[PDB]
RNA sequence: GAGGGGAGUGAAAAAGAACCUGAAACCGUGUACGUACAAGCAGUGGGAGCACGCUUAGGCGUGUGACUGCGUACCUUUUGUA
RNA sequence: CCGACUAAUGUUGAAAAAUUAGCGGAUGACUUGUGGCUGGGGGUGAAAGGCCAAUCAAACCGGGAGAUAGCUGGUUCUCCC
RNA sequence: GUCGAGUCGGCCUGCGCGGAAGAUGUAACGGGGCUAA
RNA sequence: GAAUACCAAGGCGCUUGAGAGAACUCGGGUGAAGGAACUAGGCAAAAUGGUGCCGUAACUUCGGGAGAAGGCACGCUGAUAU
RNA sequence: GACCUGCACGAAUGGCGUAAUGAUGGCCAGGCUGUCUCCACCCGAGACUCAGUGAAAUUGAACUCGCUGUGAAGAUGCAGUG
RNA sequence: UAACAGGCUGAUACCGCCCAAGAGUUCAUAUCGACGGCGGUGUUUGGCACCUCGAUGUCGGCUCAUCACAUCCUGGGGCUGAAGUAGGUCCCAAGGGUAUGGCUGUUCGCCAUUUAAAGUGGUACGCGAGCUGGGUUUAGAACGUCGUGAGACAGUUCGGUCCCUAUCUGCCGUGGGCGCUGGAGAACUGAGGGGGGCUGCUCCUAGUACGAGAGGACCGGAGUGGACGCAUCACUGGUGUUCGGGUUGUCAUGCCAAUGGCACUGCCCGGUAGCUAAAUGCGGAAGAGAUAAGUGCUGAAAGCAUCUAAGCACGAAACUUGCCCC
RNA sequence: CGACGACGUUGAUAGGCCGGGUGUGUAAGCGCAGCGAUGCGUUGAGCUAACCGGUACUAAUGAACCGUGAGGCUUAACCU
C-alpha cells in the first residue's frame, strides 16, 4: 500500500473519556500530487512519485519546473517514491490526501533523527565508564581496549567507536493511527517518531500489521 | 608515537595537495565611489552600497 | 504552534477554579473497582502548579494514616471530576517543597483573609 | 549539542561578559558608532536595544532599570533624554552592523556598529 | 525503586520494623521493585516479641515507594518512603494480620487482594 | 627601512663586502613523458604509446615507461636471517 | 614559619621533585640570618649506607694513562688461482 | 505341499565407505576447475 | 586574629590574539530513586565545622579519656535603660 | 573472643600487661554522599577553525591492504587467494 | 644459556571410539561398564632450547571484545528401565541469550540469594603506546627460621614513582579530487554490505489426555513482564553560572531610598527553552524457500524385506529471504 | 572543520520590535498603620533567556566569478 508525506507538527495528548492520556504525534499531511507514474515498461518497476507542500518559484529550477509542468501540477518542496501493490494503480497529476488512512489501524512513520554531531563511546553506543576515581588516569569515558594483540594484529570492521551519531533516516513500526482528520490535514499517531518539529515524515500504512 | 621510516617528499607534498589558498572570486564596486571592496564589507574610504557611511 | 493549540483548546475544560500554592483543595477523582466506579477525595495543600495549557498540573500533599502522600493531577484529565478550594492560604513562594520536612505544627499554613 | 540555544560564550565566563557587554553598550551610546569583532557587535544588539526601547518610555523605575544595567547615569541620561526620543517611532533595529575587513593584531573580522539615524 | 541495599520501613504488625532488599526477583539482570513487586528481604531490626525475628530471611511485597506510580492519565502517586508487607517465604501470603498507613490500586490483584482488605486507605 | 632594480668602477660584481673556487645532502620554478580499478625491497628482462632531435630518409639517438616474466635491502653475527 | 601523610594534575613539565585540594609541628630535642670548623677509607650521621655543591657501598679535578678488556663492534680500491 | 534358474556363506585380493570435533576467512589439490584434468 | 571576605594608600590584568560551542582530557556546579551495592581499601567525594549554656560512658598512670557522645539558643526592632 | 595440636613464642638481641599519644596496621557501625546501580545536564581551561610564531622523540630505503599457508619457527613486503 | 609468551612434541591431560566380564529382578549394550585395545585435540602437567637478553611488560580486576563447538539456556529429533509431570542418554543445531553479592590481591573456590540458563575453550594463559596496581619482583623495617657473620627464606609482616603530542597498517566518522564520454537539476533500480534475531510468568484449551491416587500435559491460543535496542520530550522528572526571588559580609553609585561589583553562580529557593532517564512509544515476529538430525511414501537390485538405487513427501532459533539502515 | 538544510528586498533568514505564553511571586514610587523592625493598599504587581503567533525597524547590494556554443569511431535496426 502506498503512503504520504507529511510534516511533523509536534505531539501533545489526547485524553479518552474513561481517564487515559494518550501521547500522540500530530502530522500534518496536507494534499499528495503525484508528478510522475512508474511502470515496468519504462522503468522496470511500478511506482508514484509525489509532491506536497509548496516552493517558492524562484527556488525552482527550470528542470525540477518542467518536471512539475508536465505533470500539471503545482511545485511542492520535495519530491518522494512510493512502490505500487499489484492492486494500485494512480495517474499523473491526481491527489492525494489523508483520509488514505480512514481505515488504517497502524503505520509506520520514517524521518532524519536529530542529529548529535560527534559522539563518544558512551553516548553512541551504552560503553560503561570506567572509574572516576580509585586511580583511574584520564581514562573515564575512553573506549578501553580496542582489540586483541599480535593475533589479530588489527581492529575488526565495525568495531563500535566514536563518530556522527543521528541525522539519519529512521523508521518506526507500527504506531496506532489515534485519529485521521481529513477536514483539518491532520494524522495523530500514537507515540513518538523521529525527527525535530517541523521536519518531513514518511508515513505507510505498517508493514508488520 | 613516532615514525618507523622517514615519510618521503612524495607523501609531503600528497598531504599539502590541500593547502593551497583561495583567491577571492571576485571583488565589489561602489556604486557612488567606483572603488574596489570586498563584497558586504565597506570600502577603504567608508564607502557602502553607495553611501558615506564612515567620514575621515 | 496554531495547529496543536487547536487541538488542546478543544480538549480543556472549562470549569477549572482559581487557586493558590498554599490553598487547601479537595480533589474529586474516578476510581473504578469492577463496574463500579465512583468518587474518592484526596484533599490537601498545593505545594506546586504547573501551568501550561492542557498540560497544566497541579501537587497536592497531605499525610494520610500516619504516611505523607503526594498526588500530582493532571488538571484537564477526566480522571479529575472536580475540584473545590477549602481554604485560602497565605505563603510567598510558588512551590512549596519546602513542607516535605515540616510536620504538624512547622507545617502551618497562615490562612489568606482577602 | 547547542539545539535552539541563544547567546556566545565568546570564550569568557557569564561576569566577564555582563561586564564586558555594559562598558560597550556605554561606548555605543556615548560615541553613536564604534568599532568592534563582528560577534561581539551581533551579541551587543540584543543589550543595546532593549535599552533604548525602555527608555521610550520616561519614568523613575525605567530611569532604575536602566541604571541597573549601564551603571552610568551619563548614558542613563543620554538614553531618556535623546535616544528614545530620537528612536520613539522606530520599531526596533536602532542599530546597524557594518562589516569593515580584518584587525591587524590578529586577522579578527571587523565591523562599525552605530546608531542608525547617526 | 528498590534495589539491592534499600532500606524499607515495614506496613505490617508482623514485627519487624526495618528490612532491607537483597534480591529484586523475577528477572535476570532486573535491577528495580516497584509497588506491587516482590522482592527478598533480610529483617534488619524488629521488635521484641513479634512474628518473625531479626536476621531472616523472607519476602516481601512493595506497596509504597519515593518514587511513586504513574496512573493512565499521567499523573504521579509519590509516598514520603519506601514500605513492603512482609510475605512468606513459601506461600507468599502476608505474616502480619494488621496492614498500615496507604497503600495503592496496583495491589488489586487475586494475590495480594488481602492487603487490599486490610488496608486504611487505597488509593 | 630591510631588500631589490638600474647607473657607475673593475678583467670579472653569476668578485658587492651574507664577497676566490662554490661539490653533496636538502628545497624550489620551468618543460617532456607517465600517473586517479590499482596491491609488496620499487629494480631487472621484455615492451607499446608520446615528445624532442638526427648528414643517406631511413630507421636511429635522448627522455618517459602503459602492459607483462622474474624478483623479501645492506652490514654484522650465526647451524641458519626478508 | 618549619615540614611533607593522601589524592589529582604534570611526566619532550610552568618545575631535572613542582602545583592544587586536603595534612603534621607550631615556646621547642623549635625555627632562621651572618660568619666559623670537621675532607675522602676521610668527615658528618636521633642510623636511611643517609649526606658531603642536581655526583656517593668510597666526592670532584688533574696525573700513572693509550690500566687491562681470552669480550662486543668496526676494519676503506681491483682482478686471477 | 506350493514358483522355475540359480542359491548360499566362508577365504584371498584391487579400489572405495564410515570411524573423522577448533578456534580472524574458503583455508587438508597453490588457485580455477576436473568424473578425468 | 598578622585567619578570612570586601576595600584604602599604592600596585597590577600575568607579551599571542580572534572565533566556535563536537568526542575526549583537565578544574568545578547540580542531580530523580537507591545509599558503599564501588573497590585491594569509602581511594576520591560528600559530610562535620562557631560561641554560650545544659549534658557526657567504659577505662585511667587520677592529669586524663572529653570538644566524649547528645542537645538547646543565635537575625532584626522596641522597652527595661531618650 | 576462645581452644593449644607453639611446623618454628618466651623473659633486658627482654616476657606479659598498660591509661595517654599516632598523617601507624587490621575490623565494624551511624552520618554522608555520582564510589557505584548508571549515568544526565551545566560553568569554565584545552581539544576544533582563522591569523602570527614555531618544537620533539624517531627515521636502511618504501609504490607501507585482508586472509590461509610458508618461513630464523607469531609476515604490509614470500606463495595462493580475497 | 634459564624465568614470560610463541614454536616443535603430545609422555601426561582432556575428549571420542573398539572388545564386552559384570551391574542392571530377568536382560552385556535404558543407564553404567572390569581386564585390555585404537584414536582425536593442542587443552593441563611436562620435554626441548628454535625466536627475542643493543628489553617481545608476565597475576588479578576494569573497559572493549572476537572466534570455535566438545551446547549452559532456548529450537529440532532417536532410544529409555519414556503412564503423566519431570528425568536419563545420544543425535542435530553456534541465531540470540548466558547473575548480583559476602570472604579473600586473587584466578579459583566456598557461601547467600537469583535466573530460561549462570556453557567449555582459542584469541601473546585476548586486551597496561586503553585504565588499575591489591599480588609477584629493587632499595626501609620486623617476626619465625637458618647462619659465627655479612646475610638468607614460591615463609610471613607494615611501606614502597606505571612515560609516550600516532608517521604507517588497522578501525570509527567526515570532506576534497578526478572519473563515469556535451553540460545540468532531480527521482530511482539494487549488485553488494551491515543491523536485528533472547526469554519468563499468568490465563484459556483443561483439572481435560495420562494416572490407583498424588499429581498433571502435548498440540494451539491470549495477556503481561525481565534484559536488550531504536526513537522521542506529550507526560513525570534532572539540569537549567543566559529568568525571577530570598539572604550574609563588604565596597561603591554624594546621602536616604533604590541599585551594582566581589565573596565557588558568595550562599541559597524556585525555574524557560534545549539536552536528557528514572519518563513513554515502538521492535525481536509471522510468512516463504532450501535443509540438519530424524520421519516417511512408492520401489527394485536381492521373487522377500528395504526411506533410495530411479522417482515422491515432511522436517529446527542454524542457511536463503521476509523486517530496518547503507 | 568541510559537509548538509533554510533564506537574500519579487524577503520572515537572523537580530530587534509588538502581542501572548512561561517562570518568579505582589517591583519602584506614593499613601496609610505602627515608636520601630515591619505590615497593608495601589498589585498577582514588576521583571521575564534559548518558547508561540506576528511584524521589514536593522542586516541579508546592483553586480561580479565559474560553467559554454549541439557533443568521437564502427556496425546494426530503421527515416529517406
Ligand atoms: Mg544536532
Ligand atoms: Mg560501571
Ligand atoms: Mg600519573
Ligand atoms: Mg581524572
Ligand atoms: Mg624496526
Ligand atoms: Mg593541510
Ligand atoms: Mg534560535
Ligand atoms: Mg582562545
Ligand atoms: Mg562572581
Ligand atoms: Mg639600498
Ligand atoms: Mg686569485
Ligand atoms: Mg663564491
Ligand atoms: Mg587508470
Ligand atoms: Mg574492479
Ligand atoms: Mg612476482
Ligand atoms: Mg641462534
Ligand atoms: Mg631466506
Ligand atoms: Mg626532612
Ligand atoms: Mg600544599
Ligand atoms: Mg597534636
Ligand atoms: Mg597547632
Ligand atoms: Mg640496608
Ligand atoms: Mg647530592
Ligand atoms: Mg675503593
Ligand atoms: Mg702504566
Ligand atoms: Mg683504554
Ligand atoms: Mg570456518
Ligand atoms: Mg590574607
Ligand atoms: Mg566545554
Ligand atoms: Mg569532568
Ligand atoms: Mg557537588
Ligand atoms: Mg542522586
Ligand atoms: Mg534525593
Ligand atoms: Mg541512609
Ligand atoms: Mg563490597
Ligand atoms: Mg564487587
Ligand atoms: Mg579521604
Ligand atoms: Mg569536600
Ligand atoms: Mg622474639
Ligand atoms: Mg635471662
Ligand atoms: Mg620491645
Ligand atoms: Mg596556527
Ligand atoms: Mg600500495
Ligand atoms: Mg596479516
Ligand atoms: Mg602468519
Ligand atoms: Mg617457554
Ligand atoms: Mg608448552
Ligand atoms: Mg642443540
Ligand atoms: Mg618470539
Ligand atoms: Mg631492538
Ligand atoms: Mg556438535
Ligand atoms: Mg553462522
Ligand atoms: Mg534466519
Ligand atoms: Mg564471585
Ligand atoms: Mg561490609
Ligand atoms: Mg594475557
Ligand atoms: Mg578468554
Ligand atoms: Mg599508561
Ligand atoms: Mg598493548
Ligand atoms: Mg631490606
Ligand atoms: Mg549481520
Ligand atoms: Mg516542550
Ligand atoms: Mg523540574
Ligand atoms: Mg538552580
Ligand atoms: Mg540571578
Ligand atoms: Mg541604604
Ligand atoms: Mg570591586
Ligand atoms: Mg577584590
Ligand atoms: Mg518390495
Ligand atoms: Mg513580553
Ligand atoms: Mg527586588
Amino acid at each position: 500500500m502506498i503512503g504520504l508525506v507529511g510534516k511533523k507538527v509536534g505531539m501533545t495528548r489526547i485524553f479518552t473519556e474513561d481517564g487515559v492520556s494518550i501521547p500522540v504525534t500530530v502530522i500534518e499531511v496536507e494534499a499528495n500530487r503525484v508528478t510522475q507514474v512508474k511502470d515496468l515498461a519504462n522503468d522496470g518497476y511500478r511506482a508514484i512519485q509525489v509532491t506536497t507542500g509548496a516552493k517558492k518559484a524562484n527556488r525552482v529550477t527550470k528542470p525540477e519546473a518542467g518536471h512539475f509542468a508536465k505533470a500539471g501540477v503545482e511545485a511542492g518542496r520535495g519530491l518522494w517514491e512510493f512502490r505500487l501493490a499489484e492492486g494500485e494503480e494512480f495517474t499523473v497529476g491526481q491527489s492525494i490526501s489523508v483520509e488514505l488512512f480512514a481505515d488504517v489501524k497502524k503505520v509506520d512513520v520514517t524521518g532524519t533523527s536529530k542529529g548529535k554531531g560527534f559522539a563518544g563511546t558512551v553516548k553512541r553506543w551504552n560503553f560503561r565508564t570506567q572509574d572516576a576515581t580509585h586511580g583511574n588516569s584520564l581514562s573515564h569515558r575512553v573506549p578501553g581496549s580496542i582489540g586483541q594483540n599480535q593475533t589479530p594484529g588489527k581492529v575488526f570492521k565495525g568495531k563500535k567507536m566514536a563518530g556522527q551519531m543521528g541525522n539519519e533516516r529512521v523508521t518506526v513500526q507500527s504506531l496506532d493511527v489515534v485519529r485521521v482528520d481529513a477536514e483539518r490535514n491532520l494524522l495523530l499517531v500514537k507515540g513518538a517518531v523521529p525527527g525535530a518539529t517541523g521536519s518531513d515524515l514518511i508515513v505507510k500504512p505498517a508493514v508488520k500489521a | 608515537a613516532v615514525q618507523q621510516n622517514k615519510p618521503t617528499r612524495s607523501k609531503r607534498g600528497m598531504r599539502r595537495s590541500h593547502d593551497a589558498l583561495t583567491a577571492v572570486t571576485s571583488l565589489s564596486v561602489d556604486k557612488t565611489s567606483g572603488e574596489k571592496h570586498l563584497r558586504h564589507h565597506i570600502t577603504a574610504d567608508g564607502y557602502y552600497r553607495g553611501r558615506k557611511v564612515i567620514a575621515k | 504552534s496554531n495547529i496543536i493549540k487547536q487541538l488542546e483548546q478543544e480538549q480543556m475544560k472549562q470549569d477549572v477554579p482559581s487557586f493558590r500554592p498554599g490553598d487547601t483543595v479537595e480533589v474529586k477523582v474516578w476510581v473504578v473497582e469492577g463496574s463500579k466506579k465512583r468518587l474518592q477525595a484526596f484533599e490537601g495543600v498545593v505545594i506546586a502548579i504547573r501551568n501550561r495549557g492542557l498540560h497544566s498540573a497541579f501537587t497536592v500533599r497531605k499525610i494520610s494514616n500516619g504516611e505523607g502522600v503526594e498526588r500530582v493531577f493532571q488538571t484537564h484529565s477526566p480522571v479529575v471530576d472536580s475540584i473545590s478550594v477549602k481554604r485560602r492560604g497565605a505563603v510567598r513562594k510558588a512551590k512549596l517543597y519546602y513542607l516535605r520536612e515540616r510536620t504538624g505544627k512547622a507545617a502551618r499554613i497562615k490562612e489568606r483573609l482577602n | 549539542m547547542r539545539h535552539r540555544k541563544s547567546g556566545r560564550q565568546l570564550n569568557r565566563n557569564s561576569s566577564h561578559r555582563q561586564a564586558m557587554f555594559r562598558n560597550m553598550a556605554g561606548s555605543l551610546v556615548r560615541h553613536e558608532i564604534i568599532k568592534t569583532t563582528l560577534p561581539k557587535a551581533k551579541e551587543l544588539r540584543r543589550v543595546v536595544e532593549p535599552l533604548i526601547t525602555l527608555a521610550k518610555t520616561d519614568s523613575v523605575a525605567n530611569r532604575r532599570l536602566a541604571f541597573a544595567r549601564t551603571r552610568d547615569n551619563e548614558i542613563v541620561a543620554k538614553l531618556f533624554n535623546e535616544l528614545g526620543p530620537r528612536f520613539a517611532s522606530r520599531a526596533g533595529g536602532y542599530t546597524r552592523i557594518l562589516k569593515c575587513g580584518f584587525r591587524a593584531g590578529d586577522n579578527a573580522p571587523m565591523a562599525y556598529i552605530e546608531l542608525v539615524d547617526r | 525503586m528498590i534495589q539491592e541495599q534499600t532500606m524499607l520501613n515495614v506496613a505490617d504488625n508482623s514485627g519487624a520494623r526495618r528490612v532491607m532488599c537483597i534480591k529484586v526477583l523475577g528477572g535476570s539482570h532486573r535491577r528495580y521493585a516497584g509497588v506491587g513487586d516482590i522482592i527478598k528481604i533480610t529483617i534488619k531490626e524488629a521488635i521484641p516479641r513479634g512474628k518473625v525475628k531479626k536476621g531472616d530471611v523472607l519476602k516481601a511485597v512493595v506497596v509504597r515507594t519515593k518514587k511513586g506510580v504513574r496512573r493512565p492519565d499521567g499523573s504521579v502517586i509519590r509516598f514520603d518512603g519506601n514500605a513492603c508487607v512482609l510475605l512468606n517465604n513459601n506461600s507468599e501470603q502476608p505474616i502480619g494480620t494488621r496492614i498500615f498507613g496507604p497503600v495503592t490500586r496496583e495491589l488489586r490483584s487475586e494475590k495480594f487482594m488481602k492487603i487490599i482488605s486490610l488496608a486504611p486507605e487505597v488509593l
